[PDB]
C-alpha cells in the first residue's frame, strides 16, 4: 500500500529493547550524516566565493595540491565502487519481499550522491587554496565513521561473520571511512590552518607561473590526468585557429632535455667510476638508463598487470550471465533470508554492472600504462640526443679516427638507432606482461573446457613463431625495394 | 595500433619549395604591440608571485550580498527548502525513537483507542507528517493538528535550535533583499569615447584632441580629465623604466580639470615644448611608442557613487592630420546633437613635420 | 598478444644491436687535455 | 576490416535485441562528435612532428663538418643552447600527438564499455535463446575491441 | 638602548599617547554602538541570548498567571475527578506546569500559536501580559533585523591593500638628488581619484624662540603638472627632489645615519567597488633609508603582455652617486 521505510511490518518499528538494538534505526542514522553533507556543501558550492579582494588575472592561472592528493582520489573511487554494490545488493534483496524496505538501499543511495558532492567539493576547495573550509569535510567522516561502526558491532552481536555480505561491506566501508578520516587529519598537520598560530608558506610550481607551459599533464587532478580530460580545450581548438607552433607553448622544467641530460650523465659517471677501479670491466649504457629512469617503467608494469587481471572479467561474466539466463526461475521456492555471499556473484543483473566497472577501469589502467611508458621513452630519447651532441663536439679530425663513411654513421645514429631505441623503451612492458597475460588465459581455458582447451592453445600459440619468420622475409624485400 | 614503428626513410626527404627558395621564411607572424589599457576601458596586466593571503569566511558572505537577481531567487528558495527539510529528518528521528510511530500505527490498527497521552509531537506518524511538522514550525504558520507537547525535552531542544535557525535565516534573506533593493539605479557606466584622436591645427598649434559623451540622463557632479602618456624613458643617468606614465596638461581657458558635459566635448591637449608628443611627426606616427590614456571621473548625481572611465589610444588608432565634424545643429527652436556623427572624422590639411620643426621655422 | 609478441622481440634484438652502436660510438679518440687547464 | 567487423557486430546487436538499437542513436552521435575533432587535430598535430624533425637532423650535420670551425670560434655553447631547443620543439610535439592518441583511445573504450551496459541489460532481460544472449555479449564487447 | 621615539609606525597607527583629557560621562549610546558593530562570533550569540532571555522570562510571568489563579490546582485535581471542571475557570488553557508555560511563551512570541494553549478571555492580568509580551517581541525583532542588515550593509569592506616598500632611496635622477620610494596595490579594483602627500616631522626651532616638538612640513611631491593625483595599475615609484628648500637640503651621505628625521607618507582615495574613502599611511626613519640606491625594474613584456613580478617588489641595488649633502652639489657646482 503506502510506502514505508522499514517495510510494511508494525513489529518493525518498535523501540521496546533500545533504540540501536531496531536495525532500521541504525539505518535511519547512518542516512543523516550524508544529508547534514548534503545540507552543507550545496549552499556553499553554489554561491561560490568570488569575491575579487586579490588580482586573480593570473591567479587564475596558477593552483596548487594539498598533501594528501592522490591517496584521498584512490580511496573516494573505492568507496563509490563499495557504495555500488551495497545499493545492488540493497534492491536484489528487496524485490525478494512483500513490500517495499527502503531501509536496505535509500541509504546507499544516499551515500552515493554524499560522496560524490565530497570530492566536487574537496576539489572546488583545493583549486582556490582554503584550506579552512575543509574542516567541514572534517566533521563529515568522523560522524560517518561513529555510524558505520554501530552498525557493524550490531552485526557482530548476532554473530554474522564475513560469510554474510552485508557485514564484509559494512566492514570495508569503516575502514575507508577511517583512512579518509586520517587523510583529513595529516592536512590539518601538515598545513597548519586552524589550531596553529604560524601557517604554512605554499606556492604553486614554477612551472604554471610561466605562461608558456601548455602541458599541463603533471599538473592536474588524479580523474584529470586519468582521462586527459586537460588536452580537451587545444583539441576542440583545432577548429577556430589551425594549431602551430605556438599552441603547443613549452615544456616543464621536470621533462625539459636539459635536465634528463644531467640525469643520465651523472648515471653514466658513477657507473664508469665504479667500473675503472674494476680491473677489466667494459662500460654499460644498460645499467645507465636503469636507475635513472626505472622507477616510471615499474609504475607501467603495475598499471599493466592490473590491467591484465581486469581484462579477465569478461569472459567470467559472460559464462555467469549465460549459465543463470538459461533456467527460468518459476521452479525455485521463496527464500526470505538476505541473499549469500555467492548468490550475490550468482545474479544476471549484479554481473552485467561489474562487467561494465570492470571495463571502465581496465581501460583506464592501460592506458595509464601506456601514457607513462611512452614519457618515459620520450625523455629517454631527449637525454641520449643530448649525451650524443656532446660526445659530438669533441672529436678528432684525425683521419685515424675518422674515416670515409664517419658522418654517415653518425646520421644513422640520430636518425635511426635513436628511434629504434626509443620504440624498444615503449614496448618493454610487454616483456614481463604479455607470459603472465597468455598463461592465466590457458588456465582458465582448461579450467573451462577440460583438456580440449590444451590443444586450441597448442594451435593458436604457434601464431608468434610464424609471424616472426613472415617479418623476417619481409623486412628483406623491403631492404631490396629500398636498395 | 603502430603505425610507423618501422622507422629507415628518412633523412634524404629533399628541401620543399619554400625550404630551398626560401619563401617560407618570410614569417611576418610579429606578435601586437602590449597594450597597457585596453580599448574597453580595462588595464590587462598579469601580475604574479604575488603572496597569497589566504581566503575568509568572509568572502563566501560578500559574495552571498552581491549576486544576480536570477541567483538570489533561487539561494533563497535552497536555503528554505534545506532547512525545512533537514528539520523534518530531525522530527521524525524523534518521533521514531521515541517510539511515537509505533504508538500511533498500533492504535490507528483499532482506531478506536484513540490514545495519544503521551508522545513527543501529537499526530506526527510518518515521515510527511514530521515535514509539515518543520513547514509548520519554521514558517510559523502553527495550524495546530500537530502540537508539541511537554513529554520529551528532547523535542524541545529540537523546537528552540529550529525557532533561532529560522529566524538567522530570514533575517539573513531579507537583509540580501533589502541591499539589492538599496542598490537599484546603480547599473552600469553610459560614457561614449571617440574611436580615434585626430592631431589638428588650432590657433597656429597643433593639438592632441578626442571626443567624449554622456549617455545616462543622470547629470555627473565635478567632472575631471585626466590624460597620461606610458612610453619607457631612461634618465640620462641610465635607468630604464619599462612603462612611466608621464602626465600631460589639457587645454582649458583657467587651467583646471573640470569639464560640464551635457553635449558631447572636444578634449585638446596643445603640443607644447614639454609635451611627450613635442617630437613626432606624421610620418613617424606609423611605428611608434605611444599609448596615450584618458580617464575621467565624477559622480553621477542619482546614486552618488563615483565612477572612472578609462581608455587608450596607439598609434594605429590616431589620425594624423584630421578633426571632429560638428556633431550639434540647431533644430527649429531647439539645439540637435545628431549621435550618429559622433565618431565620424573629416579631413583637412596639416603641417607634415613635427611640431619639434613647425616652430623653428615658424612661417611655414 | 600473441600477435604483438614477435614485433616486441624483433625491437628487442635490433635495441640490443643499437646499444652496442652507441657504445662503440662513445669509445672514441677526442680533442682535449690542453684546454683543461684554466 | 575494422569497419565491417564493427557494423556486423552492432548488426546482430539489433536483430538479436531491437530495444538496443533506440539507444543506438545518442551513441552514434557521440561518435560522429569523436570521429570529427580528433581527425582535425591528428592532421596538424602529425603536420607539426614531421616539420620538427627535418631542422633537428640538419643541425647535427653542420655540427658534424664543421666542428674545427666551431672550436676555433669558440661558438660551442652558442651551439648546444640551440640544439637543446630544437630537441625540446621536438619532443613536445611527440607528446602532444601521444596525449591526443590516449585521449581518443579513452573516449572510445568508455563509447564501448557504455555499449556493453546498453546491450547487457536488454539481453538479461529479454525473451530468446541462451545463444542470442552469448553472441550479444560477445560481439558488444569485441566493438570495444 | 630604548628605541627612538616615532611619529607613526611601519603599519600607520600613530604612536602618540594623549593623556589629560578631560573625559566625558559614559552613554547608553555607547552600548548600543557597540552592539551595532560587532563580530559574527558575538553577534549570533547576542542574537541567541536575546531570545532566550525573553522566552525564559515570560515562561515565568506566564507560570506565575497560572499560579496565582486557581489554575494549577485546577488541572491537577480534574486528573483526580476525571472531569472537565477547569475548562472555563482558567487563565490560560491548557497551561499546568512551566513546562506548558515556556511552550506558550515560545507560542505567542515567535507568533506559532499551536492553539492547545489558548488565551481565554477572563483574567484581565493575563491579558495584560499578552499585550506586553507582544510589544517586547516586535521590539527585539526589529532591533536584530535592523543589526543583520548593518551587517549586510558595511558587510562588503574589507582590510588595506596597499603595499609600500620597505625603505626608501636617495638617487640622482635627470642630475638632481632625488627621495624615491615605491607604492604598489594588491587590490583587483581601481582607487578612483587618489592623491600622495609627504610630510617631514622633525623638531623646529624659530628664531623668536618658538620650539616645536614635532614639526610637520610639507614636501612637494614631483610630478611633472604640479599635481598629487596619481594613476596606479602598476607599482609607482613616488619622488621628491631636493631643491632649495626642502628640509633634506643639508642632509649628507654620512650623517644621515644620526639625524633626527621622519618621513610620513599618506596616500588616500577612493574605491571603485564600495565607494568607501581609504587612507593608507606610512614612514621612514633614518635607519631605513639607503642613500645611493635605486629600485630594480620590475615589469617585463611577455610579447603578449606585460607582467609585473611582485616578488622584487623590494628588491634595491647599489649604484653610484655624489656621497655629500645636497647643498654641496649646487653651492660646489664643479662636482
Ligand atoms: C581503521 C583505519 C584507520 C587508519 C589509521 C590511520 C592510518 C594513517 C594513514 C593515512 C596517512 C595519510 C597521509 C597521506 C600521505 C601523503 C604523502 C605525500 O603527499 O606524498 C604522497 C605522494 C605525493 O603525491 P601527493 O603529495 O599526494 O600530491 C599529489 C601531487 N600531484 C604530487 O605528487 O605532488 O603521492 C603518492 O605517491 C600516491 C600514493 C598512492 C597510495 C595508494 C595506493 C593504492 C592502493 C589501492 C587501494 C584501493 C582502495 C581500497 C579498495 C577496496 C575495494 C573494495
Ligand atoms: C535543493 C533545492 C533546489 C532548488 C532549485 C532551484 C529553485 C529556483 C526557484 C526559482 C527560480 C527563479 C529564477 C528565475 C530567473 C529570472 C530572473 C529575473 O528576475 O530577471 C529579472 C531581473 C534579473 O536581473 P539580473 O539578470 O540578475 O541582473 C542584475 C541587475 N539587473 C544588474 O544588471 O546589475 O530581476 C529583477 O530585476 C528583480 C526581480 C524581483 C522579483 C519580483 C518579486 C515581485 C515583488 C513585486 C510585486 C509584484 C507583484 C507580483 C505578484 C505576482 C503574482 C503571483
Ligand atoms: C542548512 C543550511 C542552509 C542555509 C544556509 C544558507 C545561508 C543562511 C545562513 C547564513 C549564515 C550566517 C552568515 C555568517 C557569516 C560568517 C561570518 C564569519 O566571519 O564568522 C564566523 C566566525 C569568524 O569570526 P569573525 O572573525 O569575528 O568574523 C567577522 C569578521 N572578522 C569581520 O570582518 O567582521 O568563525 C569563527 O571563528 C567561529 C567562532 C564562533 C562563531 C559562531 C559561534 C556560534 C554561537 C551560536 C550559534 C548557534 C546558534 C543556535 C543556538 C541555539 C541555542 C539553543
Ligand atoms: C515548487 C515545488 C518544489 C518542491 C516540490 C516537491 C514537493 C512534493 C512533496 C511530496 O511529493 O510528498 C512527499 C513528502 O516528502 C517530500 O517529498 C519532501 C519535499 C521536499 C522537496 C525537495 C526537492 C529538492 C510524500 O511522498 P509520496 O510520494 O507522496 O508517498 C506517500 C505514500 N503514498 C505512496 C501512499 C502516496
Ligand atoms: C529530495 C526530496 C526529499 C523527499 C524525501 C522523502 C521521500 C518520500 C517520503 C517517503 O519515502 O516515506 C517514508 C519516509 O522515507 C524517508 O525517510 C526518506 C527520507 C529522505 C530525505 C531526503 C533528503 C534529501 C515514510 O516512512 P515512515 O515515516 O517510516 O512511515 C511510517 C509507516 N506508515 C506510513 C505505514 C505509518
Ligand atoms: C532553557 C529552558 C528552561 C526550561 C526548563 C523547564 C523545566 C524547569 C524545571 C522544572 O522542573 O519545572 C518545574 C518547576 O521549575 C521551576 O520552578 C523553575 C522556575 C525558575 C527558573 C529560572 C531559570 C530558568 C515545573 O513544575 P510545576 O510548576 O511544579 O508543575 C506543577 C504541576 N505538576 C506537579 C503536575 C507537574
Ligand atoms: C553534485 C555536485 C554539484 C555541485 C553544485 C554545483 C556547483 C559546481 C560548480 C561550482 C560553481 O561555483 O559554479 C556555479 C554554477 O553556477 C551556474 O551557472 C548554475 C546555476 C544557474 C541557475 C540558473 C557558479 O555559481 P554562481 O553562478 O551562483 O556564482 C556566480 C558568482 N560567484
Ligand atoms: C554502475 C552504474 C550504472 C548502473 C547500471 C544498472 C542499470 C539499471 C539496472 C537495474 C536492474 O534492472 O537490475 C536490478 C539490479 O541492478 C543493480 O543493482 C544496479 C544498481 C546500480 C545503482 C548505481 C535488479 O532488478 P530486479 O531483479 O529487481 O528485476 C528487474 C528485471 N527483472
Ligand atoms: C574513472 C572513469 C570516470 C569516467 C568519467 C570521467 C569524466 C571526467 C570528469 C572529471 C574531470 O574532467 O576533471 C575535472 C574537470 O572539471 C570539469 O570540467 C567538470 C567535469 C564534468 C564531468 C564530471 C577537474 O578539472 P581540472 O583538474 O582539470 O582543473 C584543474 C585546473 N583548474
Ligand atoms: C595495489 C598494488 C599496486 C600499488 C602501487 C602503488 C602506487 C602508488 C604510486 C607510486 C608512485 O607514485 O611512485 C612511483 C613508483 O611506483 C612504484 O614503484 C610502485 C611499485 C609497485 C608496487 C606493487 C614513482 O617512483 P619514485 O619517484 O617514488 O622513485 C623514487 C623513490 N624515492
Ligand atoms: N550613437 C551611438 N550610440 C551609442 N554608442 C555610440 C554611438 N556612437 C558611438 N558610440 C560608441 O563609440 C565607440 C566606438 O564606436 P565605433 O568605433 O564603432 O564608431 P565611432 O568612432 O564611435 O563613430 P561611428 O560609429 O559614427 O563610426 C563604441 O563603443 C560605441 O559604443
Ligand atoms: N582636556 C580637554 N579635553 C577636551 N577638550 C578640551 C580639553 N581642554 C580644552 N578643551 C577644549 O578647548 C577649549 C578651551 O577653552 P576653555 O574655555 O576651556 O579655556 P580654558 O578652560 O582656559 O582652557 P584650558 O583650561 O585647557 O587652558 C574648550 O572649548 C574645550 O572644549
Ligand atoms: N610578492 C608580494 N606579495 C604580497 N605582498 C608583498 C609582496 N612583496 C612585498 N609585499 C609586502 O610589502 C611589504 C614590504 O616588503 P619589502 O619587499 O619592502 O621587504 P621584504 O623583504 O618583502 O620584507 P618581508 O619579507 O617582511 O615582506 C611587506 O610587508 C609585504 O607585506
Ligand atoms: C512482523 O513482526 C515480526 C518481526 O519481528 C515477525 O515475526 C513474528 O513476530 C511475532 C511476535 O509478535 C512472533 O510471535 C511470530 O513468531 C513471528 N512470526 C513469524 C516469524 O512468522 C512477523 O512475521 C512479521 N510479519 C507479520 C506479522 O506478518
Ligand atoms: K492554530
Amino acid at each position: 500500500m503506502s510506502l514505508s521505510f522499514c517495510g510494511n511490518n508494525i513489529s518493525s518499528y518498535n523501540i521496546y529493547h533500545g533504540v540501536l538494538q531496531n536495525p532500521c534505526f541504525v539505518d535511519a542514522l547512518n542516512l543523516v550524516p550524508h544529508v547534514f553533507l548534503l545540507f552543507i556543501t550545496f549552499p556553499i558550492l553554489f554561491i561560490g566565493w568570488g569575491s575579487q579582494s586579490s588580482k586573480v588575472q593570473i591567479h587564475h592561472n596558477t593552483w596548487l595540491h594539498f598533501p594528501g592528493h592522490n591517496l584521498r582520489w584512490i580511496l573516494t573511487f573505492a568507496l563509490l565502487f563499495v557504495h555500488v554494490c551495497e545499493i545492488a545488493e540493497g534492491i536484489v534483496s528487496d524485490s525478494q519481499r512483500a513490500s517495499r524496505h527502503l531501509h536496505l538501499f535509500m541509504p546507499a543511495v544516499m551515500g552515493f550522491v554524499a560522496t560524490t558532492t565530497s570530492i566536487v567539493y574537496y576539489h572546488n576547495i583545493e583549486t582556490s587554496n582554503f584550506p579552512k573550509l575543509l574542516l567541514a569535510l572534517f566533521l563529515y567522516w568522523v560522524m560517518a565513521f561513529i555510524t558505520k561502526t554501530i552498525k557493524l558491532v550490531k552485526y557482530w552481536q548476532l554473530g554474522w561473520g564475513m560469510s554474510d555480505l552485508r557485514f564484509c561491506i559494512t566492514g570495508v566501508m569503516v575502514i575507508l571511512n577511517g583512512l579518509l578520516m586520517a587523510v583529513e587529519i595529516n592536512v590539518i598537520r601538515v598545513r597548519r590552518y586552524v589550531f596553529f598560530m604560524n601557517p604554512q608558506k605554499v606556492k604553486p610550481p614554477e612551472d604554471l607561473q610561466d605562461l608558456g607551459v601548455r602541458f599541463l599533464q603533471p599538473f592536474v587532478n588524479l580523474l584529470s590526468k586519468a582521462t586527459y580530460w586537460w588536452m580537451n580545450t587545444l583539441i576542440i581548438s583545432a577548429h577556430r585557429k589551425p594549431i602551430d607552433l605556438k599552441a603547443i607553448g613549452k615544456l616543464p622544467i621536470a621533462m625539459r632535455a636539459v635536465t634528463n641530460y644531467v640525469c643520465l650523465k651523472e648515471a653514466y659517471e658513477e657507473q664508469k667510476k665504479k667500473a675503472a677501479d674494476h680491473p677489466n670491466r667494459t662500460p654499460s649504457i644498460w645499467l645507465a638508463m636503469y636507475r635513472a629512469f626505472g622507477r616510471p617503467i615499474l609504475l607501467s608494469s603495475t598499471f599493466r598487470y592490473l590491467a591484465d587481471l581486469l581484462g579477465f572479467a569478461g569472459p567470467l561474466c559472460i559464462s555467469g550471465i549465460v549459465q543463470r539466463v538459461n533456467e527460468p526461475k518459476n521452479n525455485t521456492t521463496r527464500f526470505s533470508e538476505t541473499l549469500s555471499s555467492k548468490e550475490f556473484l550468482e545474479n544476471a543483473h549484479v554481473l552485467a554492472v561489474l562487467l561494465f566497472l570492470a571495463l571502465i577501469l581496465q581501460r583506464t589502467f592501460l592506458q595509464a600504462s601506456y601514457y607513462v611508458t611512452i614519457e618515459t621513452g620520450i625523455n629517454l630519447r631527449g637525454a641520449l640526443l643530448a649525451m650524443i651532441y656532446n660526445k659530438i663536439l669533441r672529436l678528432s679530425t684525425s683521419n685515424l679516427s675518422m674515416g670515409e663513411m664517419t658522418l654517415g654513421q653518425i646520421n644513422n645514429l640520430v636518425a635511426i638507432e635513436t628511434n629504434q631505441l626509443m620504440w624498444f623503451l615503449f614496448l618493454c612492458p610487454n616483456l614481463w606482461a604479455m607470459p603472465v597475460q597468455i598463461i592465466m588465459g590457458v588456465i582458465l581455458l582448461y579450467n573451462l573446457l577440460g583438456s580440449s582447451a590444451l590443444v586450441g592453445a597448442a594451435v593458436i600459440v604457434l601464431l608468434a613463431p610464424i609471424q616472426y619468420f613472415i617479418a623476417t622475409k619481409l623486412a628483406e624485400a623491403q631492404k631490396s625495394t629500398l636498395d | 595500433m603502430l603505425a610507423r614503428k618501422s622507422i629507415i626513410p628518412e633523412e634524404y626527404v629533399l628541401a620543399r619549395i619554400a625550404a630551398e627558395n626560401l619563401r617560407k621564411p618570410r614569417i611576418r607572424d610579429r606578435l601586437p604591440k602590449a597594450r597597457f589599457i585596453a580599448k574597453s576601458g580595462a588595464c590587462n596586466l598579469a601580475h604574479k608571485n604575488i603572496r597569497e593571503q589566504g581566503r575568509f569566511l568572509q568572502d563566501i558572505f560578500t559574495t552571498l550580498v552581491d549576486l544576480k537577481w536570477r541567483h538570489t531567487l533561487v539561494i533563497f528558495t535552497m536555503s528554505f527548502l534545506c532547512s525545512w527539510l533537514l528539520f523534518a529528518i530531525m522530527w521524525w528521528l524523534v518521533a521514531f525513537a521515541h517510539g511515537d510511530i509505533y504508538a500511533y500505527m498500533e492504535k490507528g490498527i483499532t482506531e478506536k483507542s484513540g490514545l495519544e497521552s503521551a508522545v513527543c509531537v501529537t499526530n506526527v506518524r510518518s515521515f510527511t507528517s514530521a515535514f509539515l511538522f518543520s513547514i509548520e514550525v519554521q514558517v510559523t504558520i502553527g495550524f495546530g493538528g500537530r502540537m508539541m507537547t511537554e513529554e520529551c525535552p528532547l523535542a524541545i531542544t529540537v523546537l528552540i535550535l529550529q525557532n533561532i535557525v529560522g529566524l538567522i535565516i530570514n533575517a539573513v534573506m531579507l537583509g540580501c533583499i533589502f541591499m539589492k533593493t538599496a542598490q537599484a539605479h546603480r547599473r552600469a557606466e553610459t560614457l561614449i569615447f571617440s574611436r580615434h584622436a585626430v592631431i589638428a591645427v588650432r590657433n597656429g598649434k597643433l593639438c592632441f584632441m578626442f571626443r567624449v559623451g554622456d549617455l545616462r540622463k543622470s547629470m555627473i557632479i565635478s567632472a575631471s580629465v585626466r590624460i597620461q602618456v606610458v612610453k619607457k624613458t631612461t634618465t640620462p643617468e641610465g635607468e630604464v623604466v619599462p612603462i612611466h606614465q608621464q602626465d600631460i596638461p589639457v587645454d582649458n581657458p583657467i587651467e583646471s580639470n573640470n569639464i560640464f558635459l551635457v553635449a558631447p566635448l572636444i578634449i585638446c591637449h596643445v603640443i607644447d615644448k614639454r609635451s611627450p608628443l613635442y617630437d613626432i611627426s606624421a610620418t613617424d606616427l606609423v611605428n611608434q611608442d605611444l599609448e596615450v590614456i584618458v580617464i575621467l571621473e565624477g559622480v553621477v548625481e542619482t546614486t552618488g557613487i563615483t565612477t572612472q572611465a578609462r581608455t587608450s589610444y596607439i598609434a594605429e588608432e590616431i589620425q594624423w592630420g584630421h578633426r571632429f565634424v560638428s556633431i550639434v545643429t540647431e533644430e527649429e527652436g531647439v539645439y540637435s546633437v545628431d549621435y550618429s556623427k559622433f565618431g565620424n572624422t573629416v579631413r583637412v590639411a596639416a603641417p607634415r613635420c613635427s611640431a619639434r620643426e613647425l616652430d623653428e621655422k615658424p612661417s611655414i | 598478444p600473441l600477435f604483438l609478441l614477435s614485433t616486441v622481440v624483433r625491437f628487442a634484438v635490433k635495441a640490443i644491436i643499437s646499444v652496442q652502436k652507441l657504445n662503440e660510438f662513445l669509445l672514441s679518440d677526442e680533442i682535449g687535455e690542453d684546454s683543461w687547464r684554466t | 576490416r575494422s569497419t565491417l567487423l564493427c557494423l556486423s557486430a552492432i548488426g546482430m546487436i539489433s536483430y538479436a535485441t531491437p530495444v538496443f538499437l533506440i539507444a543506438l542513436a545518442p551513441l552514434g552521435v557521440a561518435f560522429y562528435f569523436i570521429q570529427k575533432y580528433f581527425r582535425v587535430a591528428s592532421k596538424d598535430l602529425q603536420e607539426l612532428d614531421d616539420s620538427t624533425q627535418l631542422p633537428l637532423l640538419c643541425h647535427f650535420s653542420e655540427t658534424a663538418e664543421g666542428l674545427t670551425t666551431i672550436r676555433a670560434f669558440r661558438h660551442e655553447t652558442r651551439f648546444k643552447q640551440r640544439m637543446l631547443e630544437l630537441t625540446d620543439t621536438n619532443n613536445i610535439a611527440y607528446l602532444f600527438l601521444s596525449a591526443a592518441n590516449r585521449w581518443l583511445e579513452v573516449r572510445t573504450d568508455y563509447l564501448g564499455a557504455c555499449i556493453v551496459l546498453t546491450a547487457s541489460i536488454a539481453s538479461i532481460s529479454g525473451s530468446s535463446n541462451s545463444g542470442l544472449v552469448g553472441l550479444g555479449l560477445l560481439y558488444a564487447l569485441t566493438i570495444t575491441n
